[PDB]
């Protein structure tokens, strides 16, 4: 049996109603449960037997359905409700999970504060150079971070990481790390990260010149 | 209170074996079915196996059948997952859970235990300062460690406001890296000391790095 969840992802403002659907490839009667999972943590039971609220779960969560069509509804979305939500059928073995639906909290636009960090002297002695760019406390998550070395756009030598959405103000932070050999790093003067974001009227560039120039 | 507590996870060679344990408190395991569920890095939840300890009936996901064995010892109120012929595909956080019925669901879950299947050796991180230069940002780069996880605190836990510790990223070398950053008053940079406390249990590495203005 296949459990297909829709949508795969969604954003909605605080106070809004969110509806997630799970459809089964065969009649699973009402043997369908819903789980909330926050990143890195054990899933939490929300709804069992299609429509029953598990003890302790907030009254804003509800469930409906039977047969082949089931829904989870959050009637008033709160900032702490960002999670991946999963349906599971248990009418027949093997039990099968849905793909999951990521819920994000929509909020007003917020421009990132941007910081750049040169490689340490310790690292340089190892023979490698990491340059780090920080974008702090912004929304939406979509951001274009471009590396320029002596004003030349960089290709396949950086990796980004993003934090989970803040539980109170619903913002993100992001790091981009540029990795170069010490030989390459010491051939260039200007290291710059350029940030494009919906909150910024024009792109913001932070840079340093190697050799405290 | 009902509690499920897992143990037995860690780093293993491909082809190797590992036994996970799930110890139940506040209920008798024979009253329910006990399930193992896993989550591979960046993927969704995958059911792996269940057991009804009252009769020892079991079922397995097709990808695990033959290789894994679920069992239970009712006299220890504990269930087990014996994992053999381990492959990289089995790298995941493993959870145990109880399924309750009245029609039901998995109401109590273990904390999860990380199983990493790899031939790579343990390696502790190098910790490099991200030096600052009104709000100023500073941090530490925790580079080239294996396996996960690493823990990072600031000033031995006294600094928590404004801290962002990013998820680890696998580098092309097969080793992990992450950064932790914090924003502080610009006026504090000269006189207040900022220390990144890094712990990597798998290699028994503990590092404290002072981050100073450059």
């Amino acid at each position: 049996i296949q459990m297909t969840q829709s949508p795969s992802s969604l954003s909605a403002s605080v106070g809004d109603r969110v509806t997630i659907t799970c459809r089964a490839s065969q009649d699973v009667s009402t043997a369908v449960a819903w789980y909330q999972q926050k990143p890195g943590k054990a899933p939490k039971l929300l709804i069992y037997s299609a429509s029953f609220l598990y003890s302790g779960v907030p009254s804003r969560f509800s469930g409906s359905g039977s047969g082949t069509d089931f829904t989870l509804t959050i009637s008033s979305l709160q900032p702490e409700d960002f999670a991946t939500y999963y349906c599971q059928q248990s009418r027949i073995t093997p039990p099968t999970f849905g793909q999951g639906t990521k819920v994000e909290i929509k909020r007003t636009v917020a421009a990132p504060s941007v910081f750049i960090f040169p490689p340490s002297d310790e690292q340089l002695k190892s023979g490698t150079a990491s340059v780090v760019c920080l974008l702090n406390n912004f929304y939406p998550r979509e951001a274009k971070v471009q590396w320029k070395v002596d004003n030349a756009l960089q290709s396949g030598n950086s990796q980004e990481s993003v934090t989970e959405q803040d539980s109170k103000d619903s913002t993100y932070s992001l790091s981009s790390t540029l990795t170069l050999s010490k030989a390459d790093y010491e051939k260039h003067k200007v290291y710059a990260c350029e940030v494009t974001h919906q909150g910024l009227s024009s792109p913001v560039t932070k840079s340093f010149n190697r050799g405290e120039c | 209170e009902v509690q499920l507590v897992e143990s037995g996870g860690g780093l293993v060679q491909p082809g190797g074996s590992l036994r996970l344990s799930c110890a139940a408190s506040g209920f008798t395991i024979s009253s329910n079915s006990i399930h193992w569920v896993r989550q591979a890095p960046g993927k969704g939840l995958e059911w792996v196996a269940w057991i009804t300890p009252s009769d020892g009936n079991t079922d397995y996901a097709d990808s695990v059948k033959g290789r894994f064995t679920i069992s239970a010892d009712t006299s220890k109120n504990t269930a087990y997952l014996q994992m053999n012929s381990l492959r990289a595909e089995d790298t995941a956080v493993y959870y145990c859970a109880r399924r309750v019925c009245y029609a039901g669901g998995m109401d109590y879950w273990g904390q999860g235990t990380l199983v990493t299947v790899s031939s790579a050796s343990t390696k502790g991180p190098s910790v490099f300062p991200l030096a600052p230069s009104g709000t100023a940002a500073l941090g530490c780069l925790v580079k080239d460690y294996f396996p996960e996880p690493v823990t990072v605190s600031w000033n031995s836990g006294a600094l928590t406001s404004g801290v962002h510790t990013f998820p680890a990223v696998l580098q092309s070398s097969g080793l992990y890296s992450l950064s932790s950053v914090v924003t502080v008053p610009s006026s504090s940079l000269g006189t207040q000391t900022y220390i990144c406390n890094v712990n990597h249990k798998p290699s028994n590495t503990k590092v404290d790095k002072k981050v100073e203005p450059k």
